[PDB]
């Protein structure tokens, strides 16, 4: 009952501008200090900006002047305007709420929105199905796409364990992700299995049914 | 910019044993006026956002397992894990809020120790839709095994790879292997293999195929 | 002609 949701992330080219938004719910939004913390791809964390209950704004040295932290107590939203971005800004950005009601101590965090800043164009992905005992294993592969965030599911997100989605590996400005899933031999063909992939940036949702390979040549 | 520093970046504990992190400070975070320490601890299970663990350098956040404890003061703090479970796989950070430019430590990752396991291999030829659009890629899936150090492979020139973060559930790793190629070059050969060389396998474990079009 | 699917 204490929810925080990042928004408006994605990608901009070096020098551009962004405005991340963080919608809150489940507390008197005004009587708490809030902050923003990014996590570099090095996986090191970095405090970015904080804002008290009295609208006082505080920033770290690397982002002064460029970033602007602001709150809207009427609609319970917290923004982070990010103008003129270096490649240091490439990171995963979280909004936080003060653990107490005195300071900016990062008690409750959102899920984090990804912000990659580079020149390469926004390219849609390519979802390729993979098909070949006692328990069979099907696969799915996502090649060629550039921002980072993609979300691969299985049968509209209904699949249990056995799934092992592997992290994306960029090479030559095209991320390449893959994933696995294991069921019983008596469980597959008879029951449909679809690999769903979401790529918000090109605004595409792709579904790929996993059908066995076909005895067709020439 | 007060600098935090954490000792052994990498660790390797087993279930039930003791764990202790150390977070050194370059400036006293203990205000005499309130006699309060301005330091916190965080846990970030891989793939998630960090969660507040310890704050005021001692208080456990409401809803934190009591097997965590935070002692130390001033410029040398510590986090104590008495009986470590398998759900505690992550990295741990220490924050200071004594002063702005709020800083986190470098972070302390910890591996867990389970019994050695064998990697289940599964190999997939390129999809029918990949060859038609140009290019083709072979994949073999290594799944569930304790030693994350294992070489897997006959000319491997343009390969990729990816690793899972060690399973918080069963303390195991997994591996992908994207043997990328083009359409024509895939048809002009026939030796497609994926072998494993493990901590349990110098007598190896393989999973290959002869090309579907033969 | 698939050279062993299963």
């Amino acid at each position: 009952e204490v929810q925080l949701q990042e928004s408006g992330g994605g990608l901009v080219k070096p020098g551009g501008s962004l405005k991340l938004s963080c919608a809150a719910s489940g507390f008197t939004f005004s009587t708490y200090a809030m902050s923003w913390v990014r996590q570099t791809p090095e996986k090191r964390l970095e405090w970015v900006a904080s804002i008290s209950t009295g609208d006082n704004t505080y920033y770290t040295d690397s982002v002064r002047g460029r970033f602007t932290i602001s709150r809207d107590n009427a609609r319970n939203i917290l923004y982070l305007q990010m103008s003129s971005l270096r490649s240091e800004d490439t990171a995963m950005y979280f909004c936080t709420r003060g653990r107490g009601d005195r300071g900016d101590l990062f008690g409750y965090w959102g899920q984090g929105t990804l912000v990659t800043v580079s020149s390469a164009k926004t390219t849609a992905p390519s979802v390729y199905p993979l098909a070949p005992g006692s328990s069979v294993t099907l696969g799915c592969l996502v090649k060629g796409y550039f921002p980072e965030p993609v979300t691969l599911t299985w049968n509209s997100g209904s699949l249990s364990s056995g799934v092992h989605t592997f992290p994306a590996v960029l090479q030559s400005d095209l991320y390449t992700l893959s994933s696995s899933v294991t069921v019983t031999s008596s469980t597959w063909p008879s029951q449909s299995i679809t690999c769903n992939v979401a790529h918000p940036a090109s605004s595409t949702k792709v579904d790929k049914k996993i059908e066995p390979r076909g005895p067709t040549i020439k | 910019d007060i600098v935090m520093s954490q000792s052994p970046s990498s660790l390797a504990v087993s279930v039930g044993e003791k764990v202790t992190m150390s977070c050194k400070s370059s400036q006293s975070l203990l205000y005499r006026g309130n006699q309060m320490n301005y330091l916190a601890w965080y846990q970030q299970k891989p793939g998630q956002s960090p969660k507040l663990l310890i704050y005021w350098a001692s208080t456990r956040e409401s809803g934190v397992p009591d097997r965590f404890t935070g002692s130390g003061s001033g410029t040398e703090f510590t986090l104590t894990i008495s009986s470590v479970k398998a759900e505690d796989l992550t990295v741990y950070y220490c924050q200071q809020y004594y002063t702005y430019p709020r800083t986190f430590g470098g972070g302390t990752k910890l591996e867990i120790k389970r019994a050695d396991a064998a990697p289940t291999v599964s190999i997939f030829p390129p999809s029918s839709e990949q060859l038609t659009s140009g290019g083709a890629s072979v994949v073999c899936f290594l799944n569930n095994f304790y030693p994350k150090d294992i070489n897997v492979k006959e000319r491997q020139n343009g390969v990729l790879n990816s690793w899972t973060d060690q399973d918080s559930k069963d303390s195991t790793y997994s591996m992908s292997s994207t043997l990328t190629l083009t359409k024509d070059e895939y048809e002009r050969h026939n030796s497609y293999t994926c072998e494993a060389t493990h901590k349990t396998s110098t007598s190896p474990i393989v999973k290959s195929f002869n090309r579907g079009e033969c | 002609p698939i050279y062993d699917i299963n």
